[PDB]
């Protein structure tokens, strides 16, 4: 049993380390027999090992995730929602009511939507409620696109960054899981600086 | 047959709603004035195995062509001139919903449109390209591939043609083609209201119509091409030509700068 | 273009044809010619012949290529192997896959295609007499046929192409000055809200050029507007 | 007329040694409207690669039920031979994108994204041997460039015989004039091969000969490869 | 397209294992261990409209070839030298999800192998093939129709192929334009050529592999061999991938069978 | 590949019993009788551009044919004859209008009504090409006798050049369908007998009512005697077919 | 070219009323529902079918009977100059004339929403070529047990100097004066396939006609034993 | 009028059977035009009482009949269900909710109680004309199947496999190496030991489907 790298910029390939570990899946892991590979362009780290991806502009949909979806059909019984995901969501008409439809053709084609992703497996596409709080129609603002690997990166590390993108500008910018942050001057640009520069710390800055 | 596009491209309706505020103070979401053209790259002679080429970076609109002489017989239509043909492809790697296999419409128009705008212009003398009359001919292949669907691609196509007919040397090394005068095509997109020079992906997608304007340097017309689903005004395409020429001026320039004049 | 001539533009201000600067060539309208056509109609310009066929909106073959909130338009251009002076191969050229599109969007903001979702129009036309103007002579087949399928629309389309010969500006172009003349502008229009549906330029004009040919395409276009109007009119009651 | 592919001294007609690559140039992310991108240079021969990630299978009864689709596409811009290409997809053309498709097909982890696909774009704009390697080499660093799980990188090299002298990395005129050419593409780190061909000739024991340099040619494109992913900006 | 195949007609889940286990005591299904070829038959002259043809049945796997020879242009592209044009075929008719039209991918790449595998051993030169110089050629059309896909189709085809190009009879240009009575002789053949592919199944190589086998299969690799044993074209096919010691054995294995084929091939033409 | 036609715009069960009533006292919806064909128009050099052309008007089917002539050279397969080349196309090649092209030129050529050995210009070198060009306007059953009287008349129609004069033409030649619907032969069979019937029969006849080409058509079948019966009746109204092309040939 | 010699015998030594050589044999593709070999003197012909099976577009299939798709492809060296493969405009006319053959023998009524292949390749041509195509389909088509009213028999009648003759050689079709395909159920009376090709009276039409129909009899009892060597 | 024309022929289609009228059912295999009989399959022509049929001879593709019970192969696992392949002209679906006895749960099918490649018995709980076949796994040894090896004969041929009055199963049960369940699918699994004297049996129910007209064939078998 023996372990290869501090915490170094890892590559698709790469040995990570050797033997019995266990260890939980992840997506970024591969191990064959004893020895275990990075498959992704990431940052090798340990805790209680793990390759956190540096790359990667797709979201990988987890039940209860809250996420920001744009409308792109709407069906007889409900909604296509595009949620950055190899995977189309749905949000059914009922969900959004009080659950059933009087046949009539309300977000159309291109509203922006914060929801739920209440129901997801391997047989299925993800499904989505529109529930809880907060959750609903996006009416203003901007939606700001950043890859769905930087999501924890333009927070902190202790809520640090939070407080720091909206003590210089404008407010309450929504940083879903989704790598897509709704806000209410532009920002993208900084969050376009967090965004490259994220490879940089120690965080920031100005 | 040549069916309403399926899909698509959706823009957000508050990236449509914003857009037209910002349009309201003479501003775009990039910065620049309604009148702009998108930032200008040219890098000749970036197809080494191509008798001429050129790289053109239009915004976010990658294009790149290149040219192939040969030697062929003129047809049995004036046998006083060379050849032109123009190849216009969108690659299956440009953008996410585009396919592989042959050219589309839109490829066949942008094709026809930059060929119309070469032949017409006499920007390009064919009759020079005779190397003995009715025999042998220098026939010009010009390939155009799309490499990144940034918007207003008919505009980065023709600077990247001219530009690699600039940039073709002619063997059996000779000289350059018998280029007259380089030509520029102007795209002004009517959106809402609003009369929009070199429409990016997003405008295109939410614009009625966009007209294209072809000019000499003697500031003559000798191209138009109207497109989209969308009508315009007559008042619009009488006020989108002025619009258009007033562009040509600083466009013909920067085009020089970068084709060594 | 040979280098100087053949003469365009006579002897004292008249056309190889006949015509004053501004005259357009005879036009002669006939609709509902085919039976099995929810609408139809042939189409005269001069020396060009055009015939169009409709079929009515239609459920769409297969699924994903129809639209959620308005009809998909299937527009088609094509000429006959004898249309032309030689032969011309009866497979699709780039010409023809050109102004299929060109008419294609042309009619796209004429046809109430909002009213019919998830449905098909079918819009074929034959060219079977070329002699310059065959895209608008199409085009103009195209918008008859459809009023005569009863499928709603915001307006006809009229259209006809002006241009330059000798340095004189001319209205409805023939095929020797299309050949041999300096420019060649198609105007396609819906005069009644004066929205313009088609505009290409092939050739050459200066600004000022473009705007006395543009003056002189409006008002040719408002005489075969009106031809067209009242050709759907006879049906007299 | 034949030129003598082998002075004389060792030396090959551009001026290397039998065991020698040429000069490799790697680019990362030249697209904007691509998941993953890359541009791969070996001497003469370029190729650009755009991915785009994860997706929507457009007809339904084309998708697989328990892994991604990979749509692989090998495509020579009509200038990037010495006489002009016509761009309509070619029998070679044909043949190696099925080739480069299943070179992938090992490294992918198509198991992560069932019901979708995967679609890889190369073209070459510059060709002078080895573009099918070039080809697949941009392809693998465009699905890292997108963050696309795989099992680890590939290299390859077309090693070869040209005067009964084993070489490693051919140039167009040793694919051309001499009597073998073997494209070779593996995943270094875990010794399995992915691309193997063989174009011309050679004896069982050349074949083991070539086998071997391949590798270390490999070996040495594969540290060129993970170094240009790695310039993170540490 | 190149796309993924989106028919495996499925392989049940329990086929392939006790497929795995029939192996490992080192047999298969059909009785024959895995270094033997299913049993072979070719028939020469079976178009009789071909200027050359064979039938070969290895296993359930049918193919025929045929050719066709005719008088062209060369190019200027090297002129003293004749053509050679392979076209294969997997028809509709061979498997149930196989559909007519355009070749495939796999017709594409198996006509280019065995295009590869005849020009380049230089078995068929050739030689020779000139009339005269620059002006006149032979032209080879060898069409080859695979008619029941049985597994291992390449090896079926470079037979079908090598001995249709032995069967050709060719004939007389008299000035200019060709005849047929006057049967002039063979084609300019300096040896045949042979294709052995070795699929990796599970942990072990097996040779001439079947459809079963191929279904359930990681990859597999083929080698061509001219008779003085020299290796001559290698094409490596499938979605998986094999260790260098796979390939390093998978040609020995394939070597010592190419012994055995190729007296085969001999007896079955001379 | 060659499928059964999916698109089938499905026939009423009562519609097809009146039809069938109809029959059974020997008049048809039109007014016409079994053996009767429907009113027939031929307007020569419709299409101007054309050498010879004919805009046939047969029922409810509309058929434009146009002859083109060029100058090309003769096949290796006997150099002492022209050149005929017959392209059809629906106009709502689909495999219909290959088969109509192919019946058209057989029956054209084969009844020698168009001499090629006459359009050598010179032998083994240059001679004479007609394309013949038939393009259906509008599909109103019986569109394959719609086709051969637009394309004779064409013929007919066309002018050589060096004006010269007409083709080698020897004499017309007409075709005739006959439909079995139900248990009954019908002549000219339009767009609801066609979507009723089993199947039909063409034959094609020169001025003798000798059989110069044979075709049947349908999913369905024919007996023998259903067959024997349907070219007696298609002979018979050859002779009057003939004659009303011919007033529109102006012989 | 002479064709029926001084002495009443054709080119190859047959009567004016006689066949040439036949050969059938039955399930010769092991990745075929049903599969069939026809050998018409030098016409060679090889049919295989695909059971009922799901169409691969929903809007191509019909609800209430199956598609039938049918194939007639010639081998490029089935001619004596090289044939191209790419489907000729012969093909695409015989495909659609054998299809519409078949579709009065085969109860297709009895799988709905199905598609019925049938693929068929001349190896060898001497006319006839359509009737060989055919009549290996129908055979294979019953190799795999697909209901159907009865076999499909079919000869070529035609006429040389003439004399009117049975089932044309090459020479016969290249040279002769008439060329009349038929073929028909048998058992039911019922014509499925009817084509001429050159030129006839009313009166040798009538005559080809009775010698065709005793030429498929003959034809049709060897279809039926072919299909009976089960063991019977 | 009423003679029939044939004592116990293999039969071929468009074959004479009967003249006039006779009370039979209809029948896929005999077609019957006025009040001529006629085979429409390559078959066996058996008469019993007042009655005639055609035992098919041919046919790889199974017909479903309601309440059957086949052994099919898992294909694709949709949302709410799974499409099993059955060798019919169409796809068998088999819902999800008669597998478990419940709704789907907010998270299950990875695929875990049938998967793309499983095998399955089960019996057509509905099917018809306007839809395709419906399965149900409910009845006893119904479900998964979890080893042995799975038999693909000629769909035509399992009444014979099991003979009459169930006699061909008993003596193919009992010289090996059962259960051998016949399934009306035309596919039999069987569940020998076995290591490795075998179950080459396999080659006996293919001696089978080689000689189904000769007789008695119940003791050629040995």
């Amino acid at each position: 049993k023996i372990v290869l790298q501090p915490r170094s910029i890892v590559v698709p390939g790469e040995l990570l380390a050797e033997g019995e570990f266990q260890i939980p899946w992840s997506p970024y892991i591969l191990k064959i027999n004893s020895k275990y590979y990075s498959t992704v362009v990431g940052l090798f780290d340990v805790k209680d090992f793990e390759v956190i991806p540096l790359e990667g502009s797709f979201y990988y949909p987890k039940i209860n995730d809250i996420v920001i979806g744009l409308v792109e059909d709407v069906e007889i019984y409900g909604w296509v929602v595009d949620i950055k995901a190899p995977y189309k969501a749905y949000l059914p008409a009922s969900n959004l009511l009080g659950r059933s439809i009087n046949v009539g053709e309300y977000l159309d084609v291109g509203d922006y939507v914060i929801a739920r992703i209440e129901n997801f497996d391997r047989s299925i596409d993800p499904v989505l409620s529109v529930k809880g709080k907060d959750l609903g129609r996006v009416s203003n603002g901007i939606v700001i696109d950043i890859m769905p690997v930087k999501v924890p990166r333009v927070i902190g590390k202790n809520k640090s960054m939070y407080e720091t993108l909206t003590s210089k500008s404008g407010c309450s910018i929504f940083v879903a899981n989704n790598g897509r942050i709704w806000a209410t001057e532009i920002l993208i640009e900084a969050i376009r600086k967090i965004e490259n520069e994220s490879h940089i710390k120690g965080l920031t800055d100005r | 047959m040549s069916s309403t596009p399926s899909n698509q491209n959706i823009i957000p309706i508050i990236k449509k709603e914003s857009i037209v505020s910002l349009f309201e103070k003479g501003i775009r979401q990039d910065g620049r004035k309604l009148t702009d053209y998108r930032p200008l790259s040219i890098t000749l002679d970036y197809a080494k195995k191509a008798d001429g080429s050129a790289l053109v970076k239009l915004g976010t609109t990658m294009v790149l062509a290149g040219t192939k002489l040969e030697i062929d017989k003129p047809y049995e239509d004036t046998p006083n001139q060379g050849n032109l043909i123009v190849n216009v492809e969108l690659l299956p790697l440009a953008y996410t919903t585009f396919e592989p296999g042959p050219p589309d419409e839109n490829a066949i128009e942008l094709a026809r449109v930059v060929d119309r705008s070469l032949r017409d212009s006499k920007a390009l003398d064919l009759t020079k390209l005779v190397i003995e009359p009715g025999k042998s001919v220098w026939t010009v292949w010009l390939d155009v591939y799309v490499l990144d669907y940034g918007g207003n691609v008919l505009d980065a196509c023709t600077l990247a043609s001219v530009a690699a007919l600039y940039n073709t040397k002619v063997y059996k090394v000779v000289g350059k083609l018998p280029l007259n005068y380089p030509v520029v095509t102007i795209s002004v997109a009517k959106v809402d209201k609003y009369l929009v020079v070199d429409p990016d992906l997003d405008e295109e997608s939410i614009m009625d119509a966009k007209i294209s304007f072809s000019y000499t340097p003697d500031l003559k017309i000798v191209g138009i091409q109207k497109s989209g689903k969308g009508s315009m005004s007559l008042q619009d395409i009488d006020q989108a030509e002025n619009t258009a020429r007033s562009t040509a001026v600083k466009l013909l320039e920067e085009l020089k700068k970068h084709l060594g004049i | 273009l040979q280098v100087e001539r053949p003469k365009l533009i006579l002897d004292d201000g008249k056309r190889t044809d006949g015509r004053k600067p501004d005259e357009l060539r005879s036009i002669k309208i006939e609709l509902g010619v085919l039976k099995n056509a929810d609408g139809s109609a042939i189409f005269e310009m001069g020396n060009t012949k055009a015939i169009a066929a409709v079929y009515g909106p239609k459920e769409m073959h297969p699924r994903h290529l129809s639209l959620p909130d308005r009809a998909v338009l299937r527009v088609r251009y094509h000429m006959t192997p004898f249309s032309t002076d030689e032969r011309k191969n009866p497979a699709p050229s780039r010409r023809e896959i050109e102004l299929s599109k060109v008419i294609r969007e042309a009619l796209e903001s004429a046809v109430l295609v909002e009213l019919f979702p998830r449905t098909a129009i079918d819009v074929f036309t034959e060219i079977l007499q070329a002699d310059a103007g065959s895209r608008l002579v199409s085009l103009m087949a195209a918008s008859l046929a459809l009023a005569d399928a009863g499928i709603p629309m915001r307006d006809l389309i009229a259209g006809v192409a002006v241009g330059k010969a000798d340095g004189v500006i001319i209205l409805d172009l023939n095929e020797t000055e299309d050949m041999w003349g300096e420019a060649d502008m198609p105007i396609a229009m819906m005069p009644s809200l004066n929205q313009v549906t088609l505009f290409q330029l092939n050739g050459s004009m200066t600004p000022d050029e473009f705007r006395q040919a543009f003056d002189l395409a409006v008002k040719g276009i408002n005489i075969i507007y009106n031809l067209e109007r009242e050709a759907l009119k006879s049906k007299y009651v």
